[PDB]
């Protein structure tokens, strides 16, 4: 039987260049070119994208995030292009030490260009969060994607901005190496007592797994009714056929209840969204709060002795 | 209590071990002889858990913990309070587990629908038999599967972590991660854009999959589309058990120094071994 | 009184089932809770008693 | 704020969680209400009112407008299914399977079943419909993979019913969905893409007979195709996944 | 015929018929169970091919004195360490 | 005369009678199960 | 009584289902707490008995 | 007359009472089981 | 006595198939118990 | 009649006599090898 | 005084099942109290005032 | 006054079970927050009041 | 006649009497209830 | 004066639950913070000032 995981026979027509519903159009490039082994997968074309202000403002902030970080490690390799290359996952770019504190006076290869590159990061993550909004805003859309991604920003800020300042001190931001921000999370473990006595950790930990188990379901059901016009989830919450019923009782025999077309994507939603949510307030309470989530786990009787 | 679509279902058909035996509802739950098999195992294995709980000193749910057994009786079956309890619930959970499985494909096979869900399923449960079998059979010690408990499980992870230094440093791990990482947004993203096509701003009309198409494509360039999605994410939580699966399988069996020193063969490349 | 009119509003077989199911399990856990004490544990209880039964 | 209580060890830490635990529950409440809103409410197995309606009472109704002058649409809807479903009880009691009263691939019954939807065509963006015959979109082309049409095509029985003539594409998520078949029979047919398997010599459907190639669910117009067409003949297909599996060899 | 015995014999088809079905869910059971044990055996054994090392690492769980029903409160599975 | 259940009020009746029976009778072993164990091992 | 209307009630072809199930699964359990107990664990107090049987 | 099952009053009552034979049947085995258990080795 | 009546309502061969099953489970069950007493396992 | 499996009364009545047949030789096998274990290695 | 009709605003169905499960949890819940703090657990109070029951 | 208008604009089912839920959820933690005080811990203060109860 | 609710304003009218009826009630109990408490471990 | 107007433009069932739930909040927030400040917990004020009242 045909496992609808690959595509068997590709087509194309004229290029789609997207809905016209308040879009600029002259902000919208008209270069569409169509790549047949995506097509196996998904989609073939590689279509316009929208370039407005918002993006291009997070474009140049975030590129200079990176080209700062970049040029840090130029400077800590000594110049060395080998060092360079032999460094490019263990290297960071570090925030200042312990004794300056919040202020904005450590040196600039001491974390004063962390605070420069960090700044910049701010203000495009923040600009690519209004354009996600604004793109929805100009399709006459709902706005649930630049919520979803407020909820992750949110695990963002917490973790550089709003603890590091409730603690009093940049040094316990997030570095910007891809193996010394590892060591930081294995430090934060560490220093906290054991994480893992943290409850809201184990939430998020909860809603990762259910994200990633409810998203296993839910593209394993999607295939298994596509014989019925399955994934055309749209149209299917508005006039259900057999797909969405049969897919609803497929659930409802196996575990005794079943969601709807439009309900499940609501779950979705939820469980991904909690994830950094739950997440964020747990790493705020930590040192804030609790200094020791072990010694928290037994007084509050979940962590024996 | 039916949906009010649900009877035209109901047919007899689509089992595979016993006929119309077992081809009946309980309520909301098709049972089938598999549902028999599931149902016993998963009554056996919470029934051993409480039985194990009585025998200890807590009724706290979040501190009662059934333990395997110690290193020195390898792989032989140990007596009943020194880690037999813990095997007798690992054989009903892998006996519910596959139950579990089997009891869906009849299901799928009554409305005639694609297997995915089983075997998808069936991921989860390689993971947790790689957890429980296969890692301890290799190292030779059922002990080495974790102990079952709410909060000390977490145990287990720790110290298996923390045998290899820094777990983070296992470049399976990373893979694994990864992979979580991303099937989290892309379910976030996928339930995002559903639910904006269905619920628009208030008083329009309810949106196509062309607006859905084109909200990505303005925002990244890139629409994978609507059978693409579920085929994405399909793969992407599998991928994150198995890679997960071969993370732990690894550690213990074919690697054993903390796992930073893995990555030395990049850098004591001979050309910048020494620098 | 006449509660017999709860057969108007209840379906017997839904409730029998769930009071056969609560019943079990308030037994089950009555039992275990029993069996936790060593004060009513009455299979240490008779080894006590008998000497090792 | 670390080592402060409330309560006496009760802490801003453990306001969170009970806070979170609130509002989770309330969250689930909200979750289950909303996924209410098709198949309620619960009927019992002769058409009529079930007794017990479960925890969650149903949500208020939600309106959904539909493009290109296609009405509006409330749920819930509290209406029952628009269709006779030609069933009959095997026991008294509840629980128990119903048993199709005469074929079931013909009434429609089982993995067979077809729902009532709309009898237009679903219509991509601009208004046009959404799924045609390649003669009509006529900018489509093969990309990639191997065409099929011309191949003969092969039952779930090892015997041919005839050749793959014309693709029918959806317009708006390039992709082909229908492939049409000229019969030896005598007429044309429609075979979902999600059912047919391409190969080099045939395309080898593995869920239906020859026998039943013979009536498969026509369409009115060959170059649309409404829902309901596409319900009944994907739900042919999907039935014969049971009803036809004794032709398989062996 | 349907039922799937009429005439029955009414001890020797009968008779074979209950044999042939009781022997085969017996068997494919036998089969499932024995590749099962076999696939563990064979797991176990190459795991005595593994380098040395496989056999360091310590016990992984905590043994927390109060959910110790070895029969000693220590804390430990007793009669071992 | 009308019910969610659609049972007669004459069939609610007989239908209680018989389960206060079934009831009783539990309720009767329970109680000759305490007294036994009260003597046995008093938890008051 | 006349307690032979359960079968009014409730179908007999579940209704054996479910027994068969529950009354094995509580003769496995009672059994297992019987290994469990080193006072009621027969293999072991034959082992004593018999000086390793 | 309430039938749920769709049996008739006669049937239910063949059944009971062949149900109840087979019930009487295990009770007495397990009564004889209990009392043998309880002499090799006593736990009240 | 009356026995006989439960092929009445099960069918015969399904449950011949179902019981060689539940044999089988039974006879593991009952063996690998008897591996976990040091006292009645055979192999050693 | 109560026929669920479309059985006659008389083809329950020899398709149970030829099960109680079959049943009572496996269980006498399962005393042969009962007798044996026990000789070998009493468990009471 | 006539709080009646607030059957004519509440289907009974929901109210007596939340109303059963409400009260059955709450009752759990004050024994577990009781069973937790050592001045009220009746089963170690017994054993006390028995001298080892 | 004239409150009662209120029931006119705000449906009483889910004003009432949304009270209902409220006032029992305040009195559980009023209850608890009385019991992690001990000053105000009944059980215990009784225990010290009766000399063990 | 703006009805969210369906009820007319007679219903509300008796609805409301009601309401508070219970509501009396209720803060009645609490109150002497805080006055037994009050005399019993006094708070402010 | 005129304010009434604004009942125009806010829904007046999301205004007043919005309006109550927030009321509850800081209502309960503020309670909180003066149990955690230990010059205003009234609880262990009043056990001081009548000798464990
Ligand atoms: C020794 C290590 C510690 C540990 C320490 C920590 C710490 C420290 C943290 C976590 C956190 C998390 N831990 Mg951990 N954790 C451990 C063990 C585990 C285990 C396990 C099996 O053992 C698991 C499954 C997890 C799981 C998790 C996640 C549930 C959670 C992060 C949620 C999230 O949304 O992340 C993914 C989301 C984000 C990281 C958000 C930020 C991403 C932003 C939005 C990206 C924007 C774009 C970007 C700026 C630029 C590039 C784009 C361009 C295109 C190039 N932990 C042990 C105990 N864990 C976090 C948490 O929430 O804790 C409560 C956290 O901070
Ligand atoms: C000190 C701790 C170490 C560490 C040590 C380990 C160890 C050790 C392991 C992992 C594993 C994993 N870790 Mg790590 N990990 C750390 C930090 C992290 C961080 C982080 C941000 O810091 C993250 C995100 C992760 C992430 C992950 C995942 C890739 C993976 C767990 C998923 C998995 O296995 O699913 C697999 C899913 C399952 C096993 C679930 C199976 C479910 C079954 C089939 C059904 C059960 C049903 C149930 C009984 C039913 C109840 C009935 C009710 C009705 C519902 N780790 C640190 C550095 N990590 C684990 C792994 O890879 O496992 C394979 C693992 O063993
Ligand atoms: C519900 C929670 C999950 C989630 C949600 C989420 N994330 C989101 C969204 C949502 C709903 C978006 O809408 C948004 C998006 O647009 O996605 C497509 C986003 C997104 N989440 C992303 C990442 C991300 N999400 C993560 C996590 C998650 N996001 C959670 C699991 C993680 C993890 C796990 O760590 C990552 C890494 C992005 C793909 C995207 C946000 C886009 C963004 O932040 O843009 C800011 C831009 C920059 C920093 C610019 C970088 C520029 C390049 C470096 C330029 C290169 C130039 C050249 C190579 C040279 C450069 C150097 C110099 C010479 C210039
Ligand atoms: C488009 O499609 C989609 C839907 O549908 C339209 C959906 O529904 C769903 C399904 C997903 C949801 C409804 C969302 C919520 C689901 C989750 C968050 C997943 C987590 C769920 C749980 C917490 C699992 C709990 C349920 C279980 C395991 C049921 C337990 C039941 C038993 C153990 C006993 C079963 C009873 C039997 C077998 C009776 C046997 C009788 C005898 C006598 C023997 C998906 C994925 C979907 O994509
Ligand atoms: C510490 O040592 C030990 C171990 O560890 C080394 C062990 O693992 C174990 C053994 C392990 C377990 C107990 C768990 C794993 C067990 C298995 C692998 C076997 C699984 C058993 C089953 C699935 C059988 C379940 C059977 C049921 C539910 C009964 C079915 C009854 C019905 C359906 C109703 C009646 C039947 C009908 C309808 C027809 C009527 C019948 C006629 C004959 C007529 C033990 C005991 C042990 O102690
Ligand atoms: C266990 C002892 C009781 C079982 C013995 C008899 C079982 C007979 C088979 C059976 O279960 O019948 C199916 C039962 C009744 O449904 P029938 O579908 O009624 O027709 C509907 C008419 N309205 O179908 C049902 O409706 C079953 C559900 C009835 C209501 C159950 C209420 C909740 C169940 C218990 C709470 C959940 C806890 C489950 C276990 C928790 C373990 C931790
Ligand atoms: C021995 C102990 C047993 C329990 C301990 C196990 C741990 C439990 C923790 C998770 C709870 C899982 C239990 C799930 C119950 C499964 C039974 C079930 O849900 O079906 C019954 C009920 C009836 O369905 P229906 O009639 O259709 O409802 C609508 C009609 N009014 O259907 C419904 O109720 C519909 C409502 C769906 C319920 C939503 C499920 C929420 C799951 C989200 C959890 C994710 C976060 C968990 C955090 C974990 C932290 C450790
Ligand atoms: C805690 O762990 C342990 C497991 C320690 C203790 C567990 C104890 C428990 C709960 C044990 C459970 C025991 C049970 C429930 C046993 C049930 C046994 C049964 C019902 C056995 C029935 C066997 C029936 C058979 C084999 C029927 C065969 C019929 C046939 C027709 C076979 C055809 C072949 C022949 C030769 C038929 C003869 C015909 C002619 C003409 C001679
Ligand atoms: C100290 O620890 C504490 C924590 C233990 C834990 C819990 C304490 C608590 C809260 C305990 C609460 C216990 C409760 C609520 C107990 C209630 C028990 C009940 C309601 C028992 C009722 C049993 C009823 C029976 C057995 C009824 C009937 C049986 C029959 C055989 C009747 C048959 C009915 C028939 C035949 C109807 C057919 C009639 C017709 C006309 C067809
Ligand atoms: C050839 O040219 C170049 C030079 C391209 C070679 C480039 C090499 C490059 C680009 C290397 C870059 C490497 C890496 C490793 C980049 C990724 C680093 C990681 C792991 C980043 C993860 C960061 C996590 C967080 C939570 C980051 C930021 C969170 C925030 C809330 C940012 C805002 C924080 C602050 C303190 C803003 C400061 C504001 C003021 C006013 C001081
Ligand atoms: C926890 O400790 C600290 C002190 C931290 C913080 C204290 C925080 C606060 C803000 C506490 C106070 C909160 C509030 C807003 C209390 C107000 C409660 C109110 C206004 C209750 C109103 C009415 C009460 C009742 C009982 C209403 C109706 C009568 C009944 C019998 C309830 C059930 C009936 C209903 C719902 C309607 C149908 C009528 C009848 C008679 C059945
Ligand atoms: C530590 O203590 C623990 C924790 C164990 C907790 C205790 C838990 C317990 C013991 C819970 C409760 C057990 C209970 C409440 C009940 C057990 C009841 C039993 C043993 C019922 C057994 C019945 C056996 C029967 C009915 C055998 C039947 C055999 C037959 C051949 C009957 C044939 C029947 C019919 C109807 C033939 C068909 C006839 C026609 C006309 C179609
Ligand atoms: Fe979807």
């Amino acid at each position: 039987e045909y496992q609808n995981i690959f595509t068997q026979v590709q087509v194309a027509g004229k290029p789609e260049l997207g809905m016209v519903e308040g879009v600029n159009l002259e902000n919208r490039t008209t270069g569409t070119t169509n790549w047949p082994i995506l097509g196996w997968f998904g989609n073939a074309q590689l279509g316009p994208i929208y370039l407005g202000t918002l993006g291009t403002m997070s474009l140049i902030f975030g590129a200079f995030w990176f080209f700062l970080v970049g040029v840090s490690f130029i400077i800590q390799a000594d110049y060395s292009p080998a060092l360079f290359l032999r460094e490019l996952f263990r290297a960071g770019l570090f925030p200042p030490a312990p004794e300056y504190g919040l202020s904005l006076s450590a040196p600039l290869m001491e974390g004063g260009l962390w605070l420069i590159a960090s700044f910049f990061l701010m203000l495009s993550v923040l600009l690519w969060w209004a354009r996600t909004y604004k793109r929805a805003a100009d399709l006459g859309m709902g706005k649930h994607t630049a919520w979803a991604f407020a909820g992750a920003l949110w695990l963002m800020f917490v973790l550089s901005f709003f603890r590091p300042i409730l603690m009093g001190s940049w040094s316990e931001a997030v570095p910007y190496g891809i193996f010394p921000h590892l060591d930081w999370t294995n430090n934060f473990s560490l220093t906290h007592g054991n994480l893992f006595y943290n409850p809201f950790h184990g939430l998020s930990i909860a809603f990762l797994y259910g994200s990633t188990m409810l998203f296993a379901m839910h593209g394993a059901t999607i295939l298994a009714v596509s014989r019925l016009g399955g994934e055309r989830e749209l149209e299917q919450i508005v006039d259900r056929g057999t797909a969405a019923e049969r897919a609803a009782l497929f659930w409802r025999w196996t575990m005794g209840f079943n969601a709807t077309m439009e309900g499940i994507h609501r779950w979705g939603w939820w469980f991904a969204v909690l994830t950094p949510v739950t997440g964020g307030i747990g790493i705020l309470l930590s040192g804030t709060v609790v200094e020791d989530w072990s010694v928290w786990a037994q007084v509050h009787g979940y962590k024996a002795l | 209590a039916l949906l009010s679509f649900e009877r035209k279902y109901r047919v007899p058909g689509g089992t595979l071990i016993g006929g119309n035996l077992f081809d009946f509802w309980v309520g909301p739950f098709y049972v089938g002889f598999f549902g028999v098999t599931s149902v016993f195992f998963a009554a056996l294995g919470t029934l051993m858990i409480l039985w194990g709980a009585s025998l200890g000193d807590t009724w706290n749910p979040l501190l009662i913990s059934i333990n395997p057994p110690p290193l020195e009786y390898g792989l032989g079956a140990a007596p009943l309070r020194e880690g037999g309890i813990w095997q007798v619930v690992t054989l009903c959970a892998i006996g519910a587990f596959v139950s579990w499985a089997m009891r869906e494909v009849e299901i799928c096979r009554k409305l005639g629908i694609g297997l995915h869900i089983p075997f998808a399923f069936s991921f989860a449960i390689f993971a947790y038999i790689t957890l429980v079998v296969i890692r301890p059979a290799l190292m030779g010690a059922w002990g080495h599967g974790f102990q079952y408990g709410v909060f000390t499980h977490l145990e287990w992870v720790n110290n298996v972590g923390y045998q290899y230094g820094n777990f983070h440093y296992n470049p399976l791990h990373m893979l694994g991660i990864s992979l979580f990482f991303t099937t989290t947004l892309a379910l976030g993203l996928h339930g995002a854009l559903i639910l904006s096509a269905a619920n628009p701003e208030t008083g329009k009309e309810m949106r196509t999959p062309d607006h859905e198409d084109t909200f990505f494509r303005d925002l990244v360039g890139y629409s994978v589309g609507t059978l693409g999605i579920h085929r994405l994410g399909l793969l992407l939580a599998l991928n994150a058990a198995f890679w997960s699966a071969m993370c732990i399988l690894a550690s213990g069996t074919v690697w054993f120094d903390q796992w930073v020193f893995w990555w030395d063969w990049w850098y004591n490349l001979p050309f910048w071994a020494d620098l | 009184s006449k509660f017999y009119k709860i057969w108007l509003i209840f379906d017997p077989r839904r409730v029998f089932v769930a009071q056969g199911v609560f019943l079990f399990l308030l037994a089950v856990m009555i039992h275990l809770m029993l069996l936790s004490n060593p004060g009513f544990n009455w299979l240490d209880i008779s080894g006590v008693k008998y000497e090792r039964v | 704020m670390v080592g402060v209580n409330f309560f006496g060890d009760f802490d801003l830490a453990s306001l969170a969680i009970w806070s979170f635990w609130l509002f989770f529950a309330l969250l689930v409440y909200y979750l289950q209400t909303e996924n209410m809103r098709e198949g309620y409410p619960l009927e019992n197995e002769d058409g009529g009112p079930a007794v017990n309606q479960g925890p969650f009472p149903l949500p208020s109704q939600k309106t959904f407008k539909l493009p290109h002058g296609r009405g509006e649409v409330t749920v819930p809807d509290y209406k029952k299914e628009a269709r006779d479903v030609a069933l009959a009880r095997t026991a008294v009691n509840d629980g128990f399977p119903h048993a199709p009263t005469g074929n079931p691939m013909l009434d429609g019954v089982g993995p067979a079943s077809w729902a009532p939807r709309r009898d237009i065509p679903e219509l991509d963006g601009h208004g046009h419909a959404k799924v045609v015959p390649m003669s009509v979109a006529s900018a489509f082309f093969v990309s990639a993979g191997r065409d099929p049409r011309g191949l003969p095509v092969i039952a779930n029985d090892m015997k041919t019913v005839g050749t793959v003539t014309e693709m029918w594409v959806d317009v708006a998520e390039h992709m082909v969905r229908y492939l049409e078949v000229d019969l030896a029979s005598g007429g044309k047919c429609l075979v979902p893409m999600t059912m047919a398997i391409i190969k080099k010599h045939a395309v080898v459907v593995q869920s239906i007979s020859s026998a039943a190639f013979a009536s498969v669910p026509q369409t009115k117009s060959m170059t649309e195709i409404s829902m309901l067409e596409e319900e009944k003949i994907c739900a042919y297909f999907a039935g014969g996944t049971m009803y036809c599996a004794d032709a398989k060899p062996k | 015929a349907e039922k799937h015995y009429l005439d029955g014999a009414t001890k020797v088809g009968m008779a074979t018929m209950g044999a042939a079905a009781m022997g085969k869910g017996m068997g494919i059971t036998a089969v499932v169970f024995f590749g099962t044990v076999f696939f563990v055996v064979a797991l176990a054994f190459i795991g005595q091919f593994l380098p040395d090392r496989s056999r360091e690492a310590p016990y992984p769980n905590t043994i927390f004195q109060v959910n110790d029903i070895d029969g000693t409160v220590d804390g430990k599975y007793t009669r071992f360490a | 005369d009308l019910s969610f259940t659609g049972l007669t009020d004459q069939q609610a009746q007989e239908l209680h009678s018989v389960y206060l029976q079934g009831m009783w009778l539990f309720i009767s072993v329970a109680i000759v199960a305490h007294l036994a164990v009260f003597i046995w091992r008093p938890w008051l």
